[PDB]
């Protein structure tokens, strides 16, 4: 038998019920558990209860709104998203990102809400209880020192979620439900660049749905880099959305992942109006480099992770431009 | 705490008092005693614990038993009809898609989910479906052949073949 | 006939139905949960240990420390320096310090935390250079300089041979340490009967005989009170070819608790057991003639061996032993150092000790042949052994050699001629040869026993039971033994029930290591079947009123040679044979002739000595993405000389598995330590290849028919692993023009090579 | 219909969903998998299924599993301490109060209940306590000797 | 009385565990009565 | 239940001069043990 | 015993032996008497 704390497992049938259950102490939301269970099994958390969201009716519904917007309940699976015909034809970057996540079996149950809210990762963190207690734990959990950046002003664990960057360049919105009620924020704002408090959700809050507006003149794509061709989290991930006017960049949106404690939008206004040429690509690379903060929280080296992050940022814009 | 769990497992109705914190893997191996589903890693990395939940693949080690309430669950022990092998099992055996046999239950369940959803998968589609299932003995070549052989053996005559 | 027939493994049915019971699947309702308290320090002295609070915890049945394990163990009799539970000091993070047996997991976990241990932390060394520095603390007192073993040998006049060369080059190559990652987690089920003082073990081992010996020696318990059983085994690839500490600890706990203890291990603990391929630095120096002929070879190999002896001595000897037997080389110099480090002990891993030096040699030969304008496949054909038999300078006797056909076969199959050097930008083709022994011809323990013993039993019912101590670890030994015995007896495979690896019933076998099983247990099995055939032929002759020489056995019929009469059915002969006899039991054995056991005046030449070698030639086609630096192996054409494929279906799978494990080491696998801490302890960050990037592998079987192997067979599972590394190395050079020197050729290393080559030129 | 059943079995807390019509014998042999308790007849005639419920003997084949809710139940599997035999088990073994061994689990459980209530039973009292337990191999002689030996061994523990 | 009979249809083999004092006779009669070769039958007497 | 496994151990150990405990008896499994005519007419101690 | 076992393994490996017993014809009744095999034995257990 695999050891877990003796937690209660609540199975609410509605969001209200889920929200009320999350009011108690040391209570965590639960999607398919593909990220959380391996973490809890390794001793990364000691919950008194888990609130299963997979039993909430209608939470996994995918639909297209009146104004042509896409609405995805937080319970929809990555597989359903990657196979949804309307998403693949209209918001392909989203289907690309979802499909690039872990393995097919994980995707068959992994939810959208769970993917966005997945935990940050670090080699001093994703280790066993024996390994971590032997090393004095760390700032993110049960210790007080960060072993990657000794200053320890904060945890620098990296966010490696693949879907977030794609939703970000598609200008998606996150619908949150909590004890205070419902509220919506741009998806990019769901995250905070702090390894140990990486989400802007408050006590009792759940991500209930994601809404993606019509694309208009935008085209977007997502590109991820990993050593094996499946399962691996992104060593670097870049999503981009482009609006091309003749031979000039009318609109550009770029988001990175697998590089900072949060997936982030890269300020690229300096390229607006310009052409897409070697000179512009180089300005992108440096803009991406500035925003990024590649640290050694991964077993793979920083030099490589930064090099491919910049390289694929060019590659993905190039793919869009030449389409 | 223990709570009632109702589901259909390998074709039979189950109604058990199960710990709220019990993994589906442990429920299967220890409560029901079905040892075919294996544990090959410390969590979600190898697919040795793959089982089917409503025809789709699921990692038993990363699923709470209580999350499958009211669903149809199938393990490698359910595929044969009494002692007669299913076409998928016979193919793995005959084409040697199995050597030590440890990753086999998980590999066969992921293959079964694929074949129910896509009766005639392309080589790339087989690879994509088995992407999270690690095997250390075969080099995967004969596992792909086993799935192609099973697909043809199960495949419908009145359609393209 | 059964031999040479494509045959599903005789135990396949149980694998695909989930009926096969592996160690952790065995029911034992009375089982206590065992857990090991492992050291959090890489190097330290144990000053004190207090287990009293743990012993007082309700639900804790037993607690043990090194005070109860005064006898060390090692796979080699001359180097047993590992204690089941640590005494005086710990030498790697993970080193066992104490252990507990409790009623359940939660309680055992609490028990571990209650054990107080006082350590005096010592400096830890991660690299050979650091452990060898003057003043470095010695891991083991009998080796002050932390060098477990050094090898310094010369064959022929090397200095002279080099003076005769037209071209001389040398290069240094480094190879990350890799792990076996067999999919089944380590485990032992130990049942101690206190009423009779008997211990029975079911454990995840490839060597139940060695476990039997080490458990008896370490618990100071007579071997006749111990029974070792290997149930189904989820692979091993070398990891389990030595008795492991958790097996001994399980038995220790069971005895202390006076009951049954089930000691399961996590995947991280399985990585800690390790015993994998050591990090290795290889300096390769090759001298050639303008025509491509090899004139001389000088190589140096340094291995980071981990914290305990284990297979080290043998491993370091292997770095040079197989520099012989593949190519004709006039003179060879070999220097090597096996160094202790404060990390999990290294050990045997598929291709044991010969993989890294082989890759280095192949890569350099290919690079030099380019400078000479000679094709890489051609330069190998040029250096093949001139005649067979061939006695190497190392004293190995090559009695069969299929390299010529292997090369021609992969050359044709891969379309080498028309495609080599004429592929699209970013793609390449590489070629490499490799080989390995069909069993170390000298047992590790000198008991004067045959090298393999097989028993057969045939009673009134007509079913033949074959009893072997050999461990089928997924490779198919149970099928192999069935096939050869059935072939001799002229019966169907189905008439044979194989009972294996249970010390109370099966004849001892030395273990499934060094690819010794097919050759030795196959010969022993043939020998046993001949004994039985003789008993049956005599009874058939008597009943047919014919001469024994006249009796022919065809498809379970005993008839008079060339007669028009079909004869007696197998069952009628069995009936006749039972008269005045009752149950027939025969014994068959096999022993390697002394001449194949090296040279007595060359101490250590037993390592690398064998009855014959499996040879493999492989062509790899790969491509490189310059944006990411990622190398993709698309396909491998591999021809393997296995003497005679007893089961072509298994040979193919074994060869694909060997080539694929090489591809994993070549492209994505590597362990990583950070001041003693393991960073790769999971199968996410230790990158075993998935089915998506894994290449297609086409296998071509070559049968050189070895004069001494069972039906002419040699091994078919290790000789092909090493060749993948140099082959894809060459393909990468043709694809993007860089020459990697460090494995794995992961994206990070390739982009660094691409950035440097672009800085220059 | 199934209903929750809570009891202590062989020293361990059990909380199971058990059919209302399940016999204790079947719950023990099939649900928990403890095969020590045997079935030797078609209903209450042989004692082979004797187990302990709150220190007293009870025929598992003629007791509904739900009737032992909240009680302490013990089967032959609970008597030893890990692999070490209890004095009563060692005695049956050493004095040969057991031959084929089939009636033994039930015989030993009835003996255990006697020895807990009456530490030094007379020969007539031993016979009286084992009156419902049938044995076909021993002729009973050595079973009585076994119990007398265990009684004495438990007194000078 | 009781018999546990395991028939393997893949291999056409039968294994019996049965309440008998004469496993040899059971072996003979099962083979003859099922008209099954004796070499496909295995008889085991567990505790009796 | 009569003790043939013990009987066989006793006489074999006596001849060999070893202790009873050095003998493991495996019995009545047709794939492993030599055929025996059966436990009837009290033939076992004498013949086996 | 263990030292001898060790010596005995040299040039031999696993030892397996077979022992048998057969009742002499003289103890099998009289061929010319109908069914006298029943009641014919090597010896009798007697009880008073
Ligand atoms: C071997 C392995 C490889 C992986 N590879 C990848 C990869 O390449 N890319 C990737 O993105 N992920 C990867 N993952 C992470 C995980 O599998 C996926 O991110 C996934 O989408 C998890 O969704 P889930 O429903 O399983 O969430 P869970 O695991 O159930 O939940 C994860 C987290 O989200 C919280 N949560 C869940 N639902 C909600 C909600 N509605 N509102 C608020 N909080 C919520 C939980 O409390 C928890 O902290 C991998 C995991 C493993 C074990
Ligand atoms: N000629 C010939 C040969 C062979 N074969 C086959 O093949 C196999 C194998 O063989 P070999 O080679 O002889 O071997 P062995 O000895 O038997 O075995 C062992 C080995 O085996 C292999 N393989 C395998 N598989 C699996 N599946 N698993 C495993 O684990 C393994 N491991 C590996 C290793 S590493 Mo060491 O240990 O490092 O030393 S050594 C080793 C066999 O059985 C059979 O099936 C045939 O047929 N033929
Ligand atoms: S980044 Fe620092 S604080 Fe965060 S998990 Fe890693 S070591 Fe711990
Ligand atoms: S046991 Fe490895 S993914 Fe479940
Ligand atoms: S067959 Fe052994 S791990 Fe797949
Ligand atoms: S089984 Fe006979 S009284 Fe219960
Ligand atoms: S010992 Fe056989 S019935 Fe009692």
């Amino acid at each position: 038998m695999n050891i877990l704390t003796d937690f209660r497992t609540h199975r609410p049938a509605t969001l209200a019920d889920a929200v009320n259950a999350l009011a108690a102490e040391a209570t965590l939301p639960l999607g398919a558990g593909t990220d959380l269970l391996p973490n809890l099994r390794r001793g990364l958390g000691h919950p008194a209860a888990l609130v299963d969201l997979t039993g909430i009716d209608g939470l996994a519904t995918i639909s297209t709104l009146a104004d042509g917007s896409l609405r995805i309940g937080a319970g929809a699976t990555l597989e359903a998203i990657a196979e949804h015909d309307a998403i693949r034809t209209t918001w392909p970057a989203l289907a690309q990102a979802a499909e690039s996540v872990a393995g097919p079996t994980h995707r068959a149950a992994a939810t959208l809400g769970g993917n966005l809210c997945q935990d940050t990762r670090c080699t001093f963190y994703n280790q066993s209880e024996w390994w971590r207690s032997g090393n004095g734990y760390c700032l993110k959990y049960k210790g007080d020192k960060c072993h990657v950046i000794v200053k320890s002003d904060r945890c620098y664990a990296t966010y490696h979620g693949d879907v977030a960057p794609a939703l970000m360049v598609l200008d998606a919105r996150a619908e949150i439900v909590g004890p205070a009620g419902k509220r919506t924020v741009p998806v990019a704002q769901l995250f905070r660049e702090s390894g140990a408090e990486h989400l802007t959700l408050e006590k009792g809050e759940l991500l209930a749905a994601i809404e993606v507006p019509p694309t208009g003149a935008w085209s977007a794509a997502y590109s991820k880099v990993r050593i094996r061709d499946a399962v691996d989290f992104p060593l670097a991930g870049v999503a981009a959305a482009l609006q091309r006017d003749g031979d000039r960049i009318a609109g550009l949106r770029v988001a990175i992942t697998g590089s900072n404690s949060a997936p982030l939008m890269v300020p690229v206004d300096a390229l607006l109006g310009g052409n897409w040429d070697d000179a512009a690509a180089e300005t992108l690379a440096q803009l991406v480099r500035k925003t990024s903060n590649v640290l050694r929280t991964t077993i793979t080296g920083v030099k490589y992770r930064r090099r491919v992050l910049l390289a694929i940022s060019r590659k993905v814009v190039d793919q869009l431009w030449e389409a | 705490m223990k709570n009632i769990l109702r589901l259909t497992l390998n074709g039979r109705a189950r109604e058990d008092l199960v710990p709220d914190n019990m993994l589906l893997l442990d429920y299967l191996r220890e409560t029901v005693g079905l040892t075919g589903t294996k544990q090959g890693c410390d969590g979600g990395e190898c697919g040795a614990c793959t089982v089917l939940v409503d025809d789709r693949p699921r990692l038993a080690c990363s699923t709470l038993a209580h999350q499958v309430a009211g669903k149809k669950v199938e393990t490698v022990e359910s595929l044969a009809t009494q002692g007669t092998l299913s076409k998928l099992q016979a193919a793995f055996h005959e084409k040697l898609g199995t050597q030590c046999g440890f990753c086999t239950p998980g590999m066969i369940m992921a293959s079964e989910a694929l074949l129910r959803k896509n009766p005639s998968p392309s080589r790339d589609e087989i690879k994509a479906a088995l992407a999270g299932n690690l095997c250390r003995c075969t080099g995967y070549v004969k596992i792909i052949k086993s799935v192609e052989t099973a697909a043809a053996a199960r495949l419908c005559e009145e359609g393209a073949r | 006939g059964t031999v040479g027939v494509r045959t599903p493994l005789v135990d396949g049915v149980e694998k695909v139905t989930g009926k096969a019971k592996y160690t952790a699947d065995i029911a034992a309702p009375d089982a206590l949960v065992g857990r090991i308290l492992r050291s959090p320090h890489a190097h330290a002295r144990i000053l004190a240990i207090d287990t009293s609070a743990a012993e007082a915890l309700e639900g804790v049945i037993a607690v043990c420390t090194g005070a109860e394990t005064p006898v060390p163990f090692g796979v080699l009799p001359i180097a047993e320096n590992e204690y089941p539970l640590a005494r005086d000091k710990v030498r790697y993070r993970g080193d066992p310090v104490a252990a507990v047996a409790a009623i359940d997991e939660v309680t055992a976990e609490k028990a571990l935390a209650l054990i107080k241990v006082d350590y005096e932390v010592l400096p830890a060394y991660m690299t050979p250079k650091a452990a060898m520095k003057a003043g470095a603390i010695a891991l083991h007192d009998d080796k002050p300089n932390n060098i477990l073993r050094e090898v310094h040998a010369e064959f022929g006049d090397v200095a002279a041979a080099f003076a005769e060369a037209d071209l001389i080059r040398e290069k240094t190559y480094t190879f990350a340490e890799v792990n076996h990652v067999h999919m089944e987690l380590n485990a032992t089920l130990a049942e101690y009967d206190p009423v009779r003082d008997m211990l029975t073990l079911n454990t995840t081992t490839q060597v139940p005989y060695y476990v039997h010996l080490k458990v008896a020696a370490c618990l100071q318990m007579d071997s006749a009170r111990i029974r070792v059983i290997k149930p189904f085994l989820g692979g091993g690839f070398g990891a389990r070819t030595e008795a492991l500490h958790f097996e001994i600890i399980a038995g220790l706990l069971a005895r202390k608790a006076k009951g049954t203890v089930r000691l399961l291990q996590t995947r991280e603990e399985t990585f800690i057991a390790h015993r994998g391929r050591p990090w290795t630095e290889v300096k390769m120096k090759i001298g050639l003639k303008k025509d491509g002929k090899i004139a001389a070879l000088a190589l140096e190999a340094t291995q980071a061996g981990g914290a305990y002896a284990g297979y080290g001595i043998i491993t370091i000897l292997y770095t040079g032993a197989l520099m012989h037997g593949l190519y004709h080389i006039p003179a060879i110099k070999h220097d090597a150092w096996r160094v202790y480090t404060n990390t999990p002990p290294c050990g045997a891993m598929r291709g044991h000790g010969t993989v890294d030096t082989r890759a280095a040699f192949e890569a350099l030969l290919t690079e030099m042949g380019e400078e000479l304008g000679i094709d890489s496949l051609k330069i190998r054909q040029i250096n093949m052994l001139p005649q067979i038999p061939y006695v190497t300078m190392y004293a190995q006797r090559v009695m069969s050699y299929g390299v010529p056909e292997c090369l021609e076969k992969v050359k044709a199959a891969s379309g080498w001629e028309e495609r080599k050097g004429k592929l699209p930008k970013g793609r390449g083709l590489g070629i490499a040869l490799s080989h390995f022994v069909s069993g170390t011809s000298t047992p590790k323990h000198w008991t004067g026993e045959p090298h393999a013993t097989v028993n057969l039993k045939l009673d009134f019912d007509g079913g033949i039971t074959l009893l072997t101590g050999a461990a089928d670890i997924g490779q198919g030994s149970n099928t192999m033994a069935s096939q050869v015995a059935a072939e001799v007896l002229g019966v169907r495979l189905s008439r044979i029930r194989v009972i294996s690896a249970d010390s109370a019933l099966t004849p001892k076998d030395n273990g499934s290591y060094s690819s010794r099983v097919t050759f030795m247990v196959g010969n022993a099995s043939i020998s046993a079947a001949e004994e039985l055939k003789g008993v049956l032929v005599k009874a058939a002759a008597k009943k047919l009123d014919a001469r024994e020489e006249d009796i022919e056995v065809i498809d379970e019929m005993f008839m008079v040679s060339g007669s028009q009469d079909p004869g007696l059915s197998f069952q009628e002969v069995v009936k006749a044979a039972m008269v005045d006899s009752g149950t027939i039991t025969v014994k068959g054995t096999y022993t390697c002739p002394t001449e194949f056991q090296g040279d007595k005046k060359i101490r250590g030449s037993a390592i690398g000595a064998t009855m014959g070698f499996c040879y493999a030639a492989q062509v790899v086609e790969a491509s490189v993405d310059e944006i990411t630096g990622k190398v993709t192996a698309h396909k491998v054409w591999v021809a393997v000389d296995v003497g005679k494929a007893l089961n072509p279906l298994a040979v193919e799978g074994q060869t694909q598995g060997g080539v694929w494990m090489g591809m994993g080491q070549a492209l994505s696998e590597e362990t990583v330590y950070d001041n003693g801490r393991m960073v790769h302890g999971n199968i996410l960050d230790y990158r075993v290849p998935t089915i998506v990037e894994s290449p297609d592998i086409e296998v071509i079987i070559v049968e050189s028919m070895d004069p001494n192997g069972p039906f002419g067979a040699k091994e078919a599972s290790e000789g092909m692993l090493a060749g993948f590394l140099p082959a894809i190395h060459e393909a990468v050079y043709e694809a993007v023009g860089v020459r990697a020197t460090d494995f794995p050729l992961s994206p990070d290393r390739i982009t660094e090579l691409l950035d440097a080559k672009e800085a220059a030129a």
